[PDB]
DNA sequence: TCGAGAATCCCGGTGCCGAGGCCGCTCAATTGGTCGTAGACAGCTCTAGCACCGCTTAAACGCACGTACGCGCTGTCCCCCGCGTTTTAACCGCCAAGGGGATTACTCCCTAGTCTCCAGGCACGTGTCAGATATATACATCCGA
DNA sequence: TCGGATGTATATATCTGACACGTGCCTGGAGACTAGGGAGTAATCCCCTTGGCGGTTAAAACGCGGGGGACAGCGCGTACGTGCGTTTAAGCGGTGCTAGAGCTGTCTACGACCAATTGAGCGGCCTCGGCACCGGGATTCTCGA
């Protein structure tokens, strides 16, 4: 019997960290789901489509970063951007 | 003799996992190479954007007195933000609901 | 004598009564019949797995109640209470479906 | 076979949907005008999932189907896969 | 004297506009509009003469289209001239705002 | 000569503004469209010329090509053919 | 001995260019690999709508004494159909102007 | 210096097909070099998320009639359809 | 400005099923080497974007007049809302059968990758005719008597 | 209904620059060959979809009375269209300069690929407390006197 995968494990993790005492039903769990996929196919088309436009055969994190730029709208996108580059950093110097 | 394992995602400080996203990278014909750090950015950004959600739908709910989160208060926290409203603008919640509004016309005298 | 509301005071009240609730407004049964009769003139002999019925159940009541949202809104602009055929003609004109 | 039943769509329940949208008083035409538009909207969306369907050599309309067909029109939902 | 009543020369101008296809904004105003704005996103910037072009041709035709939509509603409410009132319900209901 | 620019939507001249509505097919104008349109056009030019400003910088470059605004104005839905693509 | 080459567009009746649309696909990362039919098929299909389009803007600028085809030419005929029309209803056409239409009210009596 | 490609040779022998007298001018080429390219796009991109969703890993005939019967209105996907197929038969047989 | 009536909120007690946690276990991520090419950088050539000046005239601007259109007020009548009574079919729970979705083995044909070779398609150069422009009508349309 | 005034369609003559067509050449497509794994086909298992039956009650359908909202008509005043006389700056032609786009040659570090190894995440149970539901009373909002 083939298994299927999920982001209900993350999702769950990070519910604990800003809201230690609460839960969440199975049916909000799956629009969750819906929501994570979404958002990740939106900004992976957006960067293949530009590494075409400059004649590049590579996606890196320049490209990550121009793409959430062209989507996210206002304070969102600003705020965004600093936690991507934060985590590069801490994970570059290790 | 090899050292202890390490996931990826304890190296950048993260909850999402770094490595299933690489490989999901890699085989959905997005390009011909990924970078090493393409995959970290983008876990950081998906990862920031579920805690913004979660956070005012946990408040929608303690406000009515539930413990757990239901649709419905997803929904609410989503169409009364001004930029979450806007990058959501073309999606439907299934078992949503509206928000509450009347036109002052139709109010009486 | 009896007890009578004025005109316009229970539908008021009707309106903060569902736009509070979350359920679905039309009954299962007839609506799944639909979607079997309109599918025939596509293919002979479909099944169609539960939440597929569903699925579509939910889309369709979105659809509509946006569309009312919109309809309200030109009948207003004319000064007027009641929507008519000829307002929802021009909102799904404007809105490019026609 | 099955034969008229966008008529199962009731006066009452086209009230309750317009009730929802914030909607006061109702022309007696309304009621099939509004049957009409439904028509339209499920036509469009069943003939591409039914294409769906037939290209993976399938019996069966899966849920699936139906929310491939919703996003080719710009009419995205959540909460089902 | 000879003077035409009100109305007369506006449905003979519809006519003319409506034949022709060239652009309908003098070229060198436009031109500094755009180069006012782009100042503000970045400085020192330079424009190929075929990027100035192509704006100015998404422009005309995105303001047209809105004009033929404002005039439905304006007639919707039995009126001829069009008013703010009309744009602001156009663009709510195309979704813009 | 790098000299500033400022108040420069008053150019949208009112002849300018009528014979644009000609073409929409409208015969009578009120007289505070004409305010009202130049606030219009500036929220739609604001929006596509920040996004090409974004495909100028990503390529390393300091000069808007035609190709910039076309890929802009087709993210938005607005796709223009008859300059390259 | 090498026998004489042939155009793979020759064999199949085709004007459009069967070869250049095969490497169009392979380096567009649409998939990890392409049948032999597929670029047939694809080229086909390019060729028959542009000969619709191409007969009706014809028939436009002779209807207007004029022996070249103007963008002018092009949008008539697109707007005046109904299937082409609804195929590209999110285009505009640089230099091409509008129908021309007036609505009834607004006629003198 | 690099030289560029289009389509304009192969649409003007199409021109010279259903009107043999007319010619066409230099701007309305440039217009029809866009529809070529955008209809190209459409296809391919329709096809390609065929390929995935049914997880294979070839584009072939099949999910190009495919995408053209979703993409198509009415009488014209009937029309193409017809073409693609018998184009296809005649490639086989030589 | 007040009483009577009907709708809605609030609270206490009962009970159940779904959220949350725990245990095997297997498959996907991690570690450690190897290698070939995509991309970064320096240098150089020449296209094209920017700045300036004088001038001709078409377009913009400001002013005066008057008419027709927008808007407020009145009256009437018929359509749509609120409510009570009878009729219908939706919903629930429970059986029972089998059509078809999903998984596993096996085998072969179709597609990628190399190498040679030559013809299709691109950049450049050149001459003529389709279309643009000026003028002089011929006729259709609008307006007041 | 008709004549005058104005705008517009039509025919003739003249120029000019862009289109259509040769010409040389080079790089991308075609021909021939080999190797391996993606997909087509058969067989089997069990789930979940369809169809039927009987009871309960909630919703739908019908009829009636009357209040108020839609619509037609009238009067008035001001704002917008038309036209004329004056002022401003757009368009055009032509010089001149240098900023930066684009192409070419080296060289290295980074991402793909492969082989062991092990722990993170999934499927399958249990169990108890958050939420659903019922009944009773308090409070508020609507309507007429």
């Amino acid at each position: 019997r083939s298994r299927k995968e999920s982001y209900s494990v993350y999702v769950y993790k990070v519910l604990k960290q800003v809201h230690p005492d609460t839960g969440i039903s199975s049916k909000a769990m799956g629009i969750m789901n819906s929501f994570v996929n979404d958002i990740f196919e939106r900004i992976a088309g957006e960067a293949s489509r530009l590494a075409h436009y400059n004649k590049r055969s590579t996606i890196t994190s320049r490209e990550i970063q121009t793409a959430v730029r062209l989507l996210l709208p206002g304070e969102l996108a600003k705020h965004a951007v600093s936690e991507g580059t934060k985590a590069v950093t801490k994970y570059t110097s290790s | 003799a090899r050292a202890k394992a390490k996931t990826r995602s304890s190296r950048a400080g993260l909850q999402f996992p770094v490595g299933r996203v690489h490989r999901l990278l890699r085989k959905g014909n997005y390009a011909e190479r990924v970078g090493a750090g393409a995959p970290v950015y983008l876990a950081a950004v998906l990862e920031y954007l579920t805690a913004e959600i979660l956070e005012l739908a946990g408040n929608a709910a303690r406000d009515n007195k539930k413990t757990r989160i239901i649709p419905r208060h997803l929904q609410l926290a989503i169409r009364n933000d001004e930029e979450l409203n806007k990058l959501l603008g073309k999606v439907t919640i299934a078992q949503g609901g509206v928000l509450p509004n009347i036109q002052a016309v139709l109010l009486p005298k | 004598k009896p007890h009578r509301y004025r005109p316009g005071t229970v539908a008021l009240r009707e309106i903060r009564r569902y736009q509070k609730s979350t359920e679905l407004l039309i009954r299962k049964l007839p609506f799944q019949r639909l979607v079997r009769e309109i599918a025939q003139d596509f293919k002979t002999d479909l099944r169609f797995q539960s939440s597929a019925v569903m699925a579509l159940q939910e889309a369709s009541e979105a659809y509509l109640v946006g569309l009312f949202e919109d309809t309200n809104l030109c009948a207003i602009h004319a000064k007027r209470v009641t929507i008519m055929p000829k307002d929802i003609q021009l909102a799904r004109r404007i809105r490019g479906e026609r | 076979v099955l034969r008229d039943n966008i008529q199962g769509i009731t006066k009452p329940a086209i009230r309750r949907l317009a009730r929802r949208g914030g909607v006061k008083r109702i022309s007696g035409l309304i009621y099939e005008e509004t049957r009409g538009v439904l028509k339209v909207f499920l036509e469009n969306v069943i003939r591409d999932a039914v294409t769906y369907t037939e290209h993976a050599k399938r019996k069966t309309v899966t849920a699936m189907d139906v929310v491939y067909a919703l996003k080719r029109q710009g009419r995205t939902l959540y909460g089902f896969g």
